[PDB]
C-alpha cells in the first residue's frame, strides 16, 4: 500500500549499460522483495529476478544469469511501520531485442508460499536500444475546428513531430487544464522518428477568459517547449458560433 | 529456535505465534529503594492477575492459545488469513484492533457463562 | 677577580646624614646587583637594601624613610645615604654583589613562587661610629727592643677617637711576625692599641725598621723610626 | 514462451468467460501455483488472483480461478467494459521464479457501437516556412479497434507517404488511432484539396481540407 | 648559642624558626674579625670554592628548622654561622637569624707569649708614662692581669683589653698601666703577672 | 470455514509506551557505604541478557522521557535521606572574627568564634579556616547561608564517589535500547534491542563539562530539543574522551570540635605546606582536536560555510558560570574562560584553570537547604574523563552571520539525559485476539 517511483527514460546504445532506479515510499522496504520484469514486442513478458533487501539474497533467471546485476540501498526509516528505500538494476551487453518497458514491483507477503510474488508495481521506465542519436521534438500549434455547431464546442491542441527516442509527456497550463485532453500515440516512420498529437475539447464561448499553453517536455534532449494555442479558429463550421 | 524475550516482535504473527511461551515465561520473573522495588513488584502481580482473570473467565484459563465461539465481525478490519499470519506483525496488528479491543472482551465472558450453564444441563441427566 | 672597597667618614654626629661609597673594581656597577649590610658589635647582620639599574631598588621596611641608594655609572662605584642617624646606627657597613634566584614551589603561572637573593662577593667593610665627640689625632711613641737569639720590637698608638686605625710595617714589606693588638677604650673615651714584630737578634746594621700609622677620621699620617 | 494460453476468447456483457493456461508438466500444473494479472498495454498491471483460488486485496469477488492437474482457468463473472484487455498467467512455486504466458486478448462482446471522430489538420504556417507539409488525421472514440485509412491527392489515390498507427485503447473503454500523410511543398499548392478516408465496419468516414481556401 | 664538635667528626647547626612553607635558606660564615662569606645558597647548593663537606637541610620539608651539616670538622671552621630564611608563608627577613658559633675541641692548652715594654723616651718628655704588656698566642682566651710595683700590686690606672681570637687558636690581650714620670723613677722594678689556665707568667723591667 | 472466529492469544509481543516505578541494580562489588544508596539495592545479574528486536523500528524521545524525570528526583531524595541523621550546624551562625591566612585576594579567612561545649554553660574560643566564598562580612563575618537557610553537615563516613546505578523495570515491563551509531535521541530507531536493566551509569553531577560519561560512536553526537530555539540547551557527546587532571594542593587539617552532647563539627585546622590554589589541567593537543571535531558537526546545522565562536559564560550564578563538580570530596568551581576562548572559521603542555572551593553549597532548585562539605585531609588529586558538553546559544538578532556558543546547565536532568537518551519505558500487554477458522466444542 505504498508507491514505487522509477528513473526517467534514457537512451543507451547497444553494448553499453543502463542503471534503472526504483525508490519506494509508504511501506517497510525490507519487508518485501523487489521483482524486475521486462516485456519486449518479440518475446512477450519475461521475468528477470528479485532481491530481498533484508538479507540480500538474489535469484536471476538463466536467460539473465550472466549479464544483470541487482543492488538495493539501506532502509531510511520514517515511522515505526513505514520507511523509504531504493533498488537498482544493472543490465549489461545490450542487444536489439532488449528494447521495452521495465518495471519494479513490490513483493506480496513476508512468509508463506508466495512471499516474492509481485503485487504492487511502479510506473515503468521505457528503454530504447538504438544507434540513432537523440533528436529534439518540433511542437506545432493546431488550429481549432468545429466539433458541434449546435452544441457550442470546439477542439484545439498541439502537435509534436519528429522526436527520438520515445516517449514525450504533454500537459496544459502547467497541469491546470486536464479536462478533455486526448493525447494520441506516435507513429513509427521509415526513418526512425516518432510523432504524436494532442488535442483538448473546449467550448466556443471561451476566448479571452482562458489561456491555452501546452507544455511539451522531452527529457532525453533537455528541452522544454511552451506553445500558446490561438483561440481564433479557421473552420467554416465553427465561425457560425463566433 | 528461542530468539529470546520479545525476540519475535518484528516477525510475522504466524512466526511470532511460535514464541508465545517465551514472552510468557518472562512475564512474572519469580528507604528510598525499599519503596520503589516493592511498590513496583506489587504492581507486577496486579498486572499479571488482571490478564489471568480475563484469561480465566473466557474458558482460556490454562491455555496459551484458545478458540472461542464468537463470530469475527467484518467491521474489525476484514483482512484475510494469508494476509494476517503471513504479512503482519503483532505490534502492527494491535494498532488496527485498538478501537475494538474492549468491544470483543464483552463477548468472550458472556459466551463463557452460557457454555458452562448448558454444561450443567448436560451433566444433570441422573 | 672582583675587589670591592668601602670608604666613608667613619664618624657622624647624631641626627645628621651618613654618606658612604663602595669603590668597585672588577666589574661594572650596571651589569650586577648591589646590596649593603650593617652589623652592630655582638649582634646579627641586618640587611639594609639592594640597588640595581633600571630603577630596581628596594629599602628595609624598618629603615625605609631614611635610606637612599644610588649607582654612579660614570664613576663605577656604589653609594649610600642615611639621614637622621642615631646611636643604634653604629655598625660595620659592607658592600657586596648580589645574584638573584627564583624558588618555584607551585605551578609557576599562578605566581606561586618567590625571588630570593644572596650575596657571594663581599667587601672588606668600613667602620662607622656615631657620636657627638670630636676627632683627636693620635700620638705615636716608639717602643725600644729588649731581648736568647731573638728580639722583640714594636710601636704604640695612644689617645685617639674611633679606630678605624691601620698599622703597617716597612710600607707593607714586613708580613712575617707582625701581631697587631686590639685597642683599649680608656675612661677618657680614647682607644689605644699596639703592634709588635718578632725579628731575629741580628737586627743591627741600620735596617731602619719603621712603622706606618694612618688614622682616617683625622687624616693623620705619622712615621716614627724605632731605634734601640 | 513455454507456457501456452489461449490467444483470444470472447464473452458477452453480464456473463462469464473462461481463459485457459496450460503447458508441459515442467511448468503446469502438478506441484505448481498459478497467478493472474490484468495488464493493459502501456499501463501498470494489477494482481487479480494469487495462489490458485485466492484473490488479491481490493479485488472484487467477480473473479475466480481453478487449477486442475494439467491446466488452470480464470472465470470473470459479470463482465465489464474495462475488462476488455490482455491477461497473462504465471507459474511459480515457493522457491523458483515466474514463467509468463503468451498473451490472452479478451474481447467483451455485446457492447455498444461508437462512430469515430475524425479531424484533419492542414500544415501550419510555421511549417510552410521550413518548408514542409504534413496532414494530421486523428481518430478517436470508435469500437472495436479495427480501422483502415486511405489518402487521396485531389480525388486520386495516394501511394507515397502514407502511414497509420495501430488502434490503441483509451481510458473511456474505447479505441483511438492516428494517421499522417507526407507531402512535398509542391503538391500542397498544386492539389485543390486533400482527404483522409477512414473505413470502419463498411461505413467509411472522410474529412477534407482545402489549401485554396 | 654555642655548639662544639670533636675534630674530624660531623657538625650540626640550627638557625632560624621552624619552617612554615617551601624555603630557600642561605647560609653564611663569619670569620672572627673578618667579613661574612657565602657558604650554601638555596638550601643545599654550594657555589664555586666551597667543598661538598657542607650540606644544608632541603627547603622542601614543612615543619623543620634550617639545619647546617658540616662533615669532617677542622679547626679552620671555628667561626660564626648565620642563616637567611626565605619562606613563602613569612615576609622577607631583612635581619639574619641569630648565629651559632662552632667550637673545635681537642685544643687542650696554649702558652701565652707575653712581652713587657717600658715607656718611651719621647713620651716621658710629654709628662706622661704608660706600661704596655702584650699577650698573644694563648688558648683559651681567659687571662687576668695583676701589675706589681716592686712587690706590691698597683690598684688603679690598669687598662686591660678583653681576649679576642685572630683566625686561629691565638687570642689577643693587652694590658696598660698609666703612671707618672716621677712614679717610674721611684720604684725599682715593675712586673706584669698574667695568669693563664693554671700557670702564672711574670716579666719585669727596670729603669736605666 | 469462510467465517472466521476470535481466538485469544497469550504471550504476544505487544507493547505500548507508559510510565511506572523503576528500581535499581548495582553489581556485587565487595565493601564502606555512600550517598547514592547502593545498599538496599538489588544485585546485578552476573550474565545480563540483551535481545536484539530484529525488523523492529521504534520512535524514541529523550526529551520527553520519564526515566530522566524519575532519576532526577531519586538522586535528590537519595541526598536528602543521606543527610537526615547527620549533624546540624545551627550553632555555627555566630559572629566570626576573621583575618587573612598566614602567607605573604586572600581566598582564605582565619576565623575565631565562640562555641557551645558539651556543657550548657562555658563557651569555647576555637578558631577555624573557612574559604572566601563560604563567609560574608557584616557591619567580623558570618557564614554565607545564615540569612537564607539552615545548614546540615554531611557525615564524614559517607562517600561522594559515584558508583554505577543500573535502572531496571519490574515484571511486565521492558526497556528498549537504541543501538545505532548515529542517533540524535529523537525519531524512529532502526536497530532496537530490549533489556531488563540499563547499563551502569554513574550519578555524576557536574556543570558545563560532563565527566565520566559514556562515549559516542563514530562521529561525535549533537543533541538538542529545538536547535532553532536558543532557549534550549544543546547536549554534546564525545567519541574520544579528553583527559582532565584536577588537584587541590593544600594539605589541610581536620580539627574535631565538640558541639553539645554527641554532635561534633569538623573544622579546618592549620594548613601544612604552601598556600597553593586548586586547578584543573587539560592537554592542549587533545582539546584542540576535540573542539575542531565538534565544530565540524555544528556546520551540518548552520550552513556549510559559517563562522563559529566560543566564549565563556555571561550572565549566570556561581555554580553554573564555573565548571562545578566534586573531585575527591571537595566541590570545585573552575574558571572555564580558558577552554572556550576560540573562534573557528569555515576551514605544548596543558591548559590550567583557576578553580575555587566552597564548603557551604546550596541545594539546587530549592528554597531553604544547604549542606556543609566536611574538610578533606591530604592533597586532593582526581583524574576524570570529560565526555560531554552542555552548550547554549546567544539569540542574536542578526542571525545567519556568525554563531556564538556559551556553556551552562544548572539542572541535573541534563546530566541524566546524557545517559538516558537510549532508553524508554514500555508496558507489555500479552492479551491479543486474532481471527482464524477455529471454533470450540458444543
Ligand atoms: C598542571 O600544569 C601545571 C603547569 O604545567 C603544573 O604546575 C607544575 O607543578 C609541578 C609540581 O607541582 C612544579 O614542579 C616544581 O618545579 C620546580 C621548578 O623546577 C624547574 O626548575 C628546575 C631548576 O631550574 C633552574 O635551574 C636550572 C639549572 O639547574 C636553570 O637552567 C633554570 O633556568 C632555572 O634557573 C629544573 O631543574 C626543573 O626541571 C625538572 O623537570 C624536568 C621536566 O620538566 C625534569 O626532567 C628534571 O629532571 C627536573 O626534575 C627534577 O630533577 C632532579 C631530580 O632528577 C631534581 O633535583 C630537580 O630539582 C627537579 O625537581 C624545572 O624546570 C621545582 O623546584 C619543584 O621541586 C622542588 O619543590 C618541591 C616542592 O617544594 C619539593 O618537594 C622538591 O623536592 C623540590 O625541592 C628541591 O628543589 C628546590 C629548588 O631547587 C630546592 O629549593 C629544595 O631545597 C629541594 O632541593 C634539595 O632537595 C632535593 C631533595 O629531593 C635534592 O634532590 C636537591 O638536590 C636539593 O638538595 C617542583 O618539581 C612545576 O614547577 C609547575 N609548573 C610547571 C610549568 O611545570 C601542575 O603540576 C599540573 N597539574 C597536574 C595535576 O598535573
Ligand atoms: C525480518 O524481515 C525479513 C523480511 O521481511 C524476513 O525475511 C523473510 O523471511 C521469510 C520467512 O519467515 C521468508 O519466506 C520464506 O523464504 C524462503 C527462502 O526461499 C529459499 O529459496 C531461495 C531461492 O533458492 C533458489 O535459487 C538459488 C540461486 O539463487 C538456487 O541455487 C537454489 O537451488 C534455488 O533454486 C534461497 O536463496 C533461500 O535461501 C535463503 O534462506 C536460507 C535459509 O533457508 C539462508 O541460509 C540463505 O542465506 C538465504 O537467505 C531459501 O532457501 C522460502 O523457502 C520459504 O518458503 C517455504 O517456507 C514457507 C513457510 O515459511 C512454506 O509455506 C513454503 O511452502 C516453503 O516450504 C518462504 O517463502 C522470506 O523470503 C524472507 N524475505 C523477505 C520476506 O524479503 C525475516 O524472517 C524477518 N526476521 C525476523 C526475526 O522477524
Ligand atoms: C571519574 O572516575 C575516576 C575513576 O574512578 C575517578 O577517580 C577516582 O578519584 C577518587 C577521588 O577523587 C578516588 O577515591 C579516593 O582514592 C584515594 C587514593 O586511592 C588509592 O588507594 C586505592 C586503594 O584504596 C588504590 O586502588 C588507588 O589506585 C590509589 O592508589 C583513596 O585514598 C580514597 O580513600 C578514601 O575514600 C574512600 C571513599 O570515600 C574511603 O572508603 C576510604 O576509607 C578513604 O576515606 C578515608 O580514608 C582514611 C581512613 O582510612 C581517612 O584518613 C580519610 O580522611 C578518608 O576519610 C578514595 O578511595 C578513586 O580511587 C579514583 N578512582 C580510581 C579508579 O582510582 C574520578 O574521581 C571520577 N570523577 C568524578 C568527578 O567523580
Ligand atoms: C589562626 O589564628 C589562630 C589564633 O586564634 C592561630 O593559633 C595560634 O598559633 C600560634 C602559632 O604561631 C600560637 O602561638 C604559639 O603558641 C605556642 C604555644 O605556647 C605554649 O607554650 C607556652 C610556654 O612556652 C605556654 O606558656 C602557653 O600557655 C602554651 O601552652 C608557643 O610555644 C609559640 O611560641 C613560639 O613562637 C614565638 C614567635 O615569636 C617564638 O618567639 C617562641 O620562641 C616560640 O618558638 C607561639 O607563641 C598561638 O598560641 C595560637 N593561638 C590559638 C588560640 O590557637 C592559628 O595558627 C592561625 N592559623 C592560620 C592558618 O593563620
Ligand atoms: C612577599 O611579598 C612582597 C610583596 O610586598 C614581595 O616583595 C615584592 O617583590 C617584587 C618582586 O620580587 C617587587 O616587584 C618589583 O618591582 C620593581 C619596580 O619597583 C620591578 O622593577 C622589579 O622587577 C620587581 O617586579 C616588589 O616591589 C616587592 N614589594 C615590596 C613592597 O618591596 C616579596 O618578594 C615576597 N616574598 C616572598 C618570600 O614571597
Ligand atoms: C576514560 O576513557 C578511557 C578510554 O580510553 C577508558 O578506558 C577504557 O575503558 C573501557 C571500559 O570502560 C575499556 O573497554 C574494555 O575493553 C576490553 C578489551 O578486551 C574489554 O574486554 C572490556 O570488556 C571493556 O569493554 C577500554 O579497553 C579502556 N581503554 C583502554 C585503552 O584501556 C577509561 O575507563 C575511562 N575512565 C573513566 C570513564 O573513568
Ligand atoms: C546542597 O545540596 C543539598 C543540600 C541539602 N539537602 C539536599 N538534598 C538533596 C540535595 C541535592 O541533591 C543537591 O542539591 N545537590 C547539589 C548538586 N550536587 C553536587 O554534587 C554538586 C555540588 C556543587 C557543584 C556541583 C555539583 C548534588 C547534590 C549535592 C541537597
Ligand atoms: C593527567 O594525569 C595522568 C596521570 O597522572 C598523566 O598520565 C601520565 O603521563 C605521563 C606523560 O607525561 C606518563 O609518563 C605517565 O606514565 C602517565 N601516567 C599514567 C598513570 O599512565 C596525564 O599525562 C595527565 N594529563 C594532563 C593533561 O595533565
Ligand atoms: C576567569 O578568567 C578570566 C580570564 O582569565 C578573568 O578575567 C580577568 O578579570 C580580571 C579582573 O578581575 C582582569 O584584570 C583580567 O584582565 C581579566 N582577564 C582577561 C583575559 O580579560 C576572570 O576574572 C576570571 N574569573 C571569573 C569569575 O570570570
Ligand atoms: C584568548 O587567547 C588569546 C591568545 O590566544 C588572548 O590574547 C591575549 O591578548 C592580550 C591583550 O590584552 C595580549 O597581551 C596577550 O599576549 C594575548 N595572549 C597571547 C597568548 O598572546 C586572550 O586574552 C584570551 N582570552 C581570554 C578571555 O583569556
Ligand atoms: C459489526 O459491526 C457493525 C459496525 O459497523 C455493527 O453495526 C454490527 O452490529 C456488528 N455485528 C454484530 C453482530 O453486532
Ligand atoms: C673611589 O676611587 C676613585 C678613584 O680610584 C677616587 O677618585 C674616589 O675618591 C674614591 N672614593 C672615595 C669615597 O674616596
Ligand atoms: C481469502 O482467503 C481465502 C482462502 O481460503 C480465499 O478463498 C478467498 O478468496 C480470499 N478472499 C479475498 C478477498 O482475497
Ligand atoms: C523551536 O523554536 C522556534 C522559535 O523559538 C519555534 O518557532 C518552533 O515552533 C520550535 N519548535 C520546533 C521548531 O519544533
Amino acid at each position: 500500500q505504498g508507491q514505487l517511483v522509477q528513473s526517467g527514460a534514457e537512451l543507451k546504445k547497444p553494448g553499453a549499460s543502463v542503471k534503472i532506479s526504483c525508490k519506494t515510499s509508504g511501506y517497510r522496504f525490507n519487508f518485501y522483495h523487489i521483482n524486475w520484469i521486462r516485456q519486449t514486442a518479440g518475446r512477450g513478458p519475461e521475468w528477470m529476478g528479485w532481491i530481498s533487501p533484508y538479507s540480500g539474497d538474489k535469484n536471476l533467471a538463466p536467460a539473465f544469469q550472466d549479464r544483470v546485476i541487482m543492488t538495493t540501498d539501506t532502509e531510511v526509516p520514517v515511522t515505526s511501520f513505514t520507511s523509504t528505500g531504493a533498488a537498482y538494476m544493472e543490465i549489461r551487453n545490450l542487444k536489439f531485442d532488449d528494447t521495452g518497458t521495465y518495471f519494479c514491483a513490490k513483493g506480496l507477503l513476508r512468509d508463506g508460499s508466495s512471499t516474492w510474488l509481485p503485487y504492487l508495481w511502479g510506473q515503468g521506465t521505457l528503454l530504447t536500444v538504438s544507434s540513432a542519436s537523440t533528436k529534439g521534438p518540433s511542437v506545432f500549434p493546431l488550429a481549432p475546428s468545429s466539433k458541434s455547431t449546435s452544441g457550442g464546442t470546439a477542439a484545439l491542441g498541439c502537435l509534436v513531430k519528429d522526436y527520438f527516442p520515445e516517449p514525450v509527456t504533454v500537459s496544459w497550463n502547467s497541469g491546470a487544464l486536464t479536462s478533455g485532453v486526448h493525447t494520441f500515440p506516435a507513429v513509427l516512420q521509415s526513418s526512425g522518428l516518432y510523432s504524436l498529437s494532442s488535442v483538448v475539447t473546449v467550448p466556443s464561448s471561451s476566448l479571452g477568459t482562458q489561456t491555452y499553453i501546452c507544455n511539451v517536455n522531452h527529457k532525453p534532449s533537455n528541452t522544454k517547449v511552451d506553445k500558446r494555442v490561438e483561440p481564433k479558429s479557421c473552420d467554416k463550421g465553427l465561425e457560425v458560433l463566433f | 529456535v528461542f530468539l529470546g524475550f520479545l525476540g519475535a516482535a518484528g516477525s510475522t504473527m504466524g512466526a511470532a505465534s511460535m514464541t508465545l511461551t517465551v514472552q510468557a515465561r518472562n512475564l512474572l520473573s519469580g528507604t528510598v529503594w525499599g519503596i520503589k522495588q516493592l511498590q513496583a513488584r506489587v504492581l507486577a502481580v496486579e498486572r499479571y492477575l488482571r490478564d489471568q482473570q480475563l484469561l480465566g473467565i473466557w474458558g482460556c484459563s490454562g491455555k496459551l492459545i484458545c478458540c472461542t465461539n464468537v463470530p469475527w465481525n467484518s467491521s474489525w478490519s476484514n483482512r484475510n488469513l494469508s494476509e494476517i499470519w503471513d504479512n503482519m506483525t503483532w505490534l502492527q496488528w494491535d494498532k488496527e484492533i485498538s478501537n475494538y479491543t474492549q468491544i470483543i472482551y464483552g463477548l468472550l465472558e458472556e459466551s463463557q457463562n452460557q457454555q458452562e450453564k448448558n454444561e450443567q444441563d448436560l451433566l444433570a441427566l441422573d | 677577580q672582583v675587589h670591592l672597597q668601602e670608604s666613608g667618614p667613619g664618624l657622624v654626629k647624631p641626627s645628621e646624614t651618613l654618606s658612604l661609597t663602595c669603590n668597585v673594581s672588577g666589574t661594572l656597577v650596571r651589569d650586577n646587583y648591589w646590596s649593603w649590610i650593617r652589623q652592630p658589635l655582638g649582634k646579627q647582620p641586618e640587611w639594609i637594601g639592594y640597588v640595581h639599574d633600571s630603577g630596581d631598588t628596594n629599602y628595609n621596611p624598618s629603615l625605609k624613610s631614611r635610606v637612599h641608594l644610588s649607582l654612579d655609572k660614570s664613576k663605577n662605584l656604589v653609594s649610600l645615604r642615611l639621614t637622621g642617624v642615631t646611636a643604634a646606627d653604629s655598625a660595620i657597613y659592607y658592600c657586596a654583589t648580589t645574584k638573584h634566584g627564583r624558588r618555584i614551589y607551585g605551578v609557576v603561572a599562578f605566581k606561586e613562587w618567590f625571588t630570593y637573593f644572596y650575596m657571594d662577593v663581599w667587601g672588606k667593610g668600613t667602620s662607622v661610629t656615631v657620636s657627638s665627640a670630636s676627632t683627636k689625632g693620635p700620638s705615636v711613641f716608639p717602643l725600644a727592643p729588649s731581648s736568647g737569639g731573638t728580639a722583640a720590637l714594636g710601636c704604640l698608638v695612644k689617645d685617639y677617637f674611633p679606630e678605624p686605625v691601620t698599622v703597617s710595617w716597612n710600607s707593607g714589606a714586613l708580613t712575617s711576625g707582625v701581631h697587631t693588638f686590639p685597642a683599649v677604650l680608656q675612661s677618657s673615651g680614647l682607644y689605644s692599641l699596639s703592634s709588635v714584630v718578632t725579628v731575629p737578634s741580628s737586627s743591627l746594621g741600620t735596617q731602619t725598621y719603621i712603622c706606618n700609622v694612618n688614622h682616617k677620621p683625622s687624616n693623620t699620617k705619622v712615621d716614627k723610626r724605632v731605634e734601640p | 514462451s513455454v507456457l501456452t494460453q489461449s490467444a483470444s476468447v470472447s464473452g458477452s456483457l453480464g456473463q462469464s468467460v473462461t481463459i485457459s493456461c496450460t503447458g508441459p508438466n515442467s511448468v503446469c500444473c502438478s506441484h505448481k501455483s498459478i497467478s493472474w494479472y490484468q495488464w493493459p498495454p502501456g499501463r501498470a498491471p494489477t494482481l487479480i488472483i494469487y495462489e490458485d483460488n485466492e484473490r488479491a486485496p481490493g479485488i472484487s469477488p467477480r473473479f475466480s480461478g481453478y487449477k486442475s492437474y494439467w491446466s488452470a482457468y480464470l472465470t470473470i463473472s459479470d463482465l465489464r467494459p474495462e475488462d476488455e484487455t490482455t491477461y497473462y498467467c504465471c507459474s511459480y512455486t515457493h522457491n523458483s521464479g515466474c514463467v509468463f504466458g503468451t498473451g490472452t486478448k479478451v474481447s467483451v462482446l455485446g457492447q455498444s457501437k461508437a462512430n469515430p471522430s475524425v479531424t484533419l489538420f492542414p500544415p501550419s504556417s510555421e511549417e510552410l516556412q521550413a518548408n514542409k507539409a504534413t496532414l494530421v488525421c486523428l481518430i478517436s472514440d470508435f469500437y472495436p479497434g479495427a480501422v483502415t485509412v486511405a489518402w487521396k491527392a485531389d480525388s486520386s489515390p495516394v501511394k507515397a507517404g502514407v502511414e497509420t498507427t495501430t488502434p490503441s485503447k483509451q481510458s473511456n473503454n474505447k479505441y483511438a488511432a492516428s494517421s499522417y500523410l507526407s507531402l512535398t511543398p509542391e503538391q500542397w499548392k498544386s492539389h485543390r484539396s486533400y482527404s483522409c478516408q477512414v473505413t470502419h465496419e463498411g461505413s467509411t468516414v472522410e474529412k477534407t481540407v482545402a489549401p485554396t481556401e | 648559642t654555642f655548639v662544639s664538635v670533636a675534630p674530624g667528626q660531623t657538625a650540626r647547626i640550627t638557625c632560624g624558626e621552624e619552617s612554615l612553607g617551601s624555603r630557600s635558606v642561605i647560609w653564611y660564615q663569619q670569620r672572627p674579625g673578618q667579613a661574612p662569606s657565602l657558604i650554601i645558597y638555596n638550601n643545599n647548593d654550594r657555589p664555586s670554592g666551597i667543598p661538598d663537606r657542607f650540606s644544608g637541610s632541603p627547603g622542601s620539608t614543612f615543619g623543620t628548622t634550617a639545619t647546617l651539616t658540616i662533615t669532617s670538622v677542622e679547626a679552620g671552621d671555628e667561626a660564626d654561622y648565620y642563616c637567611h630564611i626565605w619562606d613563602s608563608r613569612r615576609p622577607t627577613n631583612w635581619v639574619f637569624g641569630e648565629g651559632t658559633t662552632l667550637i673545635v675541641l681537642s685544643q687542650p692548652k696554649a702558652a701565652p707569649s707575653v712581652t713587657l715594654f717600658p715607656p718611651s723616651s719621647e713620651e716621658l718628655q710629654a709628662n706622661k708614662a704608660t706600661l704596655v704588656c702584650l699577650i698573644s698566642d694563648f688558648y683559651p682566651g681567659a687571662v687576668t692581669v695583676a701589675w706589681k710595683a716592686d712587690s706590691s700590686p698597683v690598684k688603679a690606672g690598669v687598662e686591660t683589653t678583653t681576649p679576642s681570637k685572630q683566625s686561629n687558636n691565638k687570642y689577643a690581650a693587652s694590658s696598660y698601666l698609666s703612671l707618672t714620670p716621677e712614679q717610674w723613677k721611684s720604684h725599682k722594678s715593675y712586673s706584669c703577672q698574667v695568669t693563664h689556665e693554671g700557670s702564672t707568667v711574670e716579666k719585669t723591667v727596670a729603669p736605666t | 470455514a469462510e467465517n472466521l472466529w476470535v481466538t485469544v492469544y497469550y504471550g504476544v509481543p505487544v507493547w505500548k509506551d507508559a510510565e511506572t516505578t523503576l528500581f535499581c541494580a548495582s553489581d556485587a562489588k565487595a565493601y564502606k557505604h555512600n550517598v547514592w544508596a547502593t545498599h538496599a539495592c538489588v544485585p546485578t545479574d552476573p550474565n545480563p541478557q540483551e535481545i536484539h528486536l530484529e525488523n523492529v523500528t521504534e520512535e524514541f524521545n529523550m526529551w520527553k522521557n520519564n526515566m530522566v524525570e524519575q532519576m532526577h528526583t531519586d538522586i535528590i531524595s537519595l541526598w536528602d535521606q543521606s543527610l537526615k541523621p547527620c549533624v546540624k550546624l545551627t550553632p555555627l551562625c555566630v559572629t566570626l572574627q576573621c583575618t587573612n591566612v598566614t602567607n605573604n585576594r586572600g581566598e582564605l579567612k582565619n576565623c575565631s568564634f565562640n562555641m557551645t561545649t558539651e556543657l550548657r554553660d562555658k563557651k569555647q574560643k576555637v578558631y577555624s579556616l573557612f574559604y572566601r566564598l563560604d563567609v560574608v562580612q557584616i557591619n567580623e563575618y558570618r557564614l554565607i547561608n545564615c540569612n537564607t537557610s539552615a545548614i546540615t553537615q554531611a557525615c564524614p563516613k559517607v562517600s561522594f564517589e559515584p558508583i554505577p546505578i543500573h535502572y531496571c523495570a519490574p515484571a511486565g515491563f521492558a526497556i528498549l535500547k537504541c543501538k545505532d551509531k548515529k542517533f540524535n535521541g529523537t525519531g524512529p530507531c532502526p536497530s532496537v534491542s530490549t533489556v531488563q536493566c540499563t547499563h551502569g551509569i554513574k550519578p555524576v553531577v557536574s556543570t558545563q563539562l560532563l565527566l565520566n560519561g559514556s562515549l559516542a560512536e563514530e562521529e561525535v553526537m549533537i543533541r538538542s530539543e529545538n536547535i532553532t530555539n536558543n532557549a534550549k540547551n544543546i547536549l554534546v557527546q564525545f567519541n574520544t574522551p579528553v583527559q582532565i587532571n584536577c588537584t587541590r594542593p593544600n594539605n589541610n587539617t581536620r580539627k574535631s570540635i565538640r558541639i553539645g552532647p554527641g554532635q561534633a563539627f569538623y573544622a579546618t585546622g592549620d594548613i601544612i605546606g604552601d598556600i597553593r590554589q586548586a586547578h584543573c589541567n587539560v592537554s592542549k593537543a587533545t582539546w584542540n582536536e576535540t573542539l575542531g571535531k565538534v565544530v565540524k558537526q555544528l556546520r551540518k546545522h548552520f550552513g556549510n560555510n559559517t563562522i563559529i565562536r566560543f566564549a565563556n559564560s555571561s550572565g549566570g550564578d556561581l555554580e553554573v558560570t564555573t565548571h562545578s563538580f566534586n573531585c575527591g570530596g571537595e566541590f570545585f568551581y573552575c574558571n572555564t574562560s580558558g577552554l572556550f576562548n576560540s573562534t573557528w572559521i569555515s576551514n605544548n603542555d596543558s591548559i590550567t584553570l583557576p578553580c575555587r572551593i566552597k564548603q557551604i553549597i546550596n541545594m539546587w532548585q530549592r528554597i531553604g537547604q544547604a549542606m556543609y562539605a566536611p574538610p578533606i585531609q591530604g592533597v586532593i588529586r582526581c583524574v576524570s574523563n570529560i565526555t560531554g558538553l552542555i552548550l547554549t546559544r546567544d539569540g542574536g538578532s542578526t542571525n545567519s552571520t556568525t554563531e556564538t556558543f556559551r556553556p551552562g546547565g544548572g539542572d541535573m536532568r541534563d546530566n541524566w539525559r546524557s545517559e538516558l537518551y537510549k532508553y524508554k519505558v514500555v508496558k507489555i500487554e500479552p492479551l491479543g485476539v486474532a481471527p482464524t477458522r477455529c471454533k470450540r466444542r458444543v
